[PDB]
């Protein structure tokens, strides 16, 4: 019972964390097999960060220009290549701890575990959601560039995020393990704003179902609604528009709880209109939306 | 002023 | 300002699956010993009021099937320590980390690695509730899961999961088998006593807020320890003690804000609410961050 | 009071 | 000879 915001066990990822330095710039990197991935801005001196030409900046480096370290032992860089906003440094040693893995670009609204690191050393793990506006509310990334986001399906690790920036508006922006940015952001020290954000309607419903599977029903009602009428309401409170696809997804949960997606929607509609009235749900005072239908099915069942 | 590292 | 869990690698390398009869649950393998809840040698009906001592006498090392991964760990000995079972094994864990066994104190926190029949599912942070229970998330077969804190290289094991309470809460023991709270590992009436708000952590949280630049709630006045408890106890807050005030010394030194000045601010936060405002985001007063966690997460260890 | 959990 | 890469 109980409903804790859980992060995947970090062991398999810890065994891949290293430190990468270039000049005076130091951050984290991912050592998989015989390669090390890290934000290409590691090669930027403070000044360069205002308007750097990575193509031109990288031409000036060599393999020995980079210093990668596994703990206190140094790994030797034999080759380097830039891929979008990342950097693929090839090394002589091979990480025997490299787990089974995949590189995956996740879709806004999904969740993942982040292993916060400082100087290639793991500091902590937390579960979070890829915000609709493509940023991640991770107040914890104060000098942890190169830290990664991931999911673990059985024994395979799916890396989906690499921290890159501290977008001055709080929150953080990153890249996928292929270097392509999440959101309209770039590798540069230039004022950028996080686009308008919305609440993740899909997840809030999954959350309500969780409270129901967990024995909570006070928020349910005698009504029902059509997708359209629901959106006309939810969209007033800044909620992501709900689509038939979202409804399908809630398929299993609905089956399990015996409550129709559209009925539950009628409940949410009421909650948005009448507030919670000092009442709580699954311990919260506000509606939670960083739990996917999958996370619910996964923790409420096993 | 977007910050890195 | 999220609630972060310690990296779980060192602990994952210590989780094994223990099976006695038709019962299966998680086990902690440190060196040549595996610890697991003693009720592993039960099958429901015994639970009502099982005489473990006598139910163990009929058990033999082969009665236990310890498993790490696919490999099978041969058990060459078994004893009972309070509510725990200590199974000696013919093999010392090559992944044994530097460790300690410590009994956590009410209000303190730790990380919990939820496991299901030998396999680590997820990790999360929680706090030992004043009423001596934890509001975690354990489904079927997660008994034997453990709580811990990390300091440099040393893993401090403080909690092992045994029971679930009708409240939807959780009861457990330290790595010596002694339970936290009155709870017993049988099937009885027992329920969680009423809970209160961990005043000490809420205070730590506010200092955190002030540290990150969130300080609207501060004021020009102060209060007496006695006057604060009178107000606090109304709002169901743990009484603050002198020993507690002293724990807040460092944060207080860092911010230059005296514990009782902050109490003065908390007293007001409690009698007037936040007025729609927020602190570090939350619209409620967080009480699951210890003074140490604050120092940890802020002073980036 | 579940005990196997 | 050898280019130190």
């Amino acid at each position: 019972s109980g409903f804790r915001k859980m992060a995947f066990p970090s062991g398999k990822v810890e065994g891949c964390m290293v430190q990468v330095t270039c000049g005076t710039t130091t951050l984290n990197g991912l050592w998989l097999d015989d390669t090390v991935y890290c934000p290409r801005h590691v090669i930027c001196t403070a000044e360069d960060m205002l308007n750097p030409n990575y193509e031109d900046l990288l031409i000036r480096k060599s393999n020995h220009s980079f210093l990668v370290q596994a703990g206190n032992v140094q790994l030797r860089v034999i080759g380097h290549s830039m891929q979008n906003c990342l950097l693929r440094l090839k090394v002589d040693t091979s990480n025997p701890k490299t787990p089974k893995y995949k590189f995956v670009r996740i879709q806004p609204g999904q969740t993942f575990s982040v292993l916060a690191c400082y100087n290639g050393s793991p500091s902590g793990v937390y579960q979070c959601a890829m915000r609709p506006n493509h940023t991640i509310k991770g107040s914890f990334l104060n000098g942890s560039c190169g830290s990664v986001g991931f999911n673990i399906d059985y024994d395979c690790v799916s890396f989906c995020y690499m921290h890159h920036m501290e977008l001055p508006t709080g929150v953080h922006a990153g890249t996928d393990l292929e270097g392509k940015f999440y959101g309209p952001f770039v590798d540069r020290q230039t004022a950028q704003a996080a686009g308008t954000d919305t609440t993740i309607t899909l997840n809030v419903l999954a959350w309500l179902y969780a409270a129901v599977i967990n024995g909570d029903r006070w928020f349910l009602n005698r009504f029902t609604t059509t997708l359209n009428d629901f959106n006309l309401v939810a969209m007033k409170y800044n909620y992501e528009p709900l689509t038939q696809d979202h409804v399908d997804i809630l398929g299993p949960l609905s089956a399990q709880t015996g409550i129709a997606v559209l009925d539950m929607c009628a409940a949410l509609k009421e909650l948005l209109q009448n507030g919670m009235n000092g009442r709580t749900i699954l311990g919260s005072t506000i509606l939670e939306d960083e739990f996917t239908p999958f996370d619910v099915v996964r923790q409420c069942s096993g | 002023n977007s910050t890195l590292q």
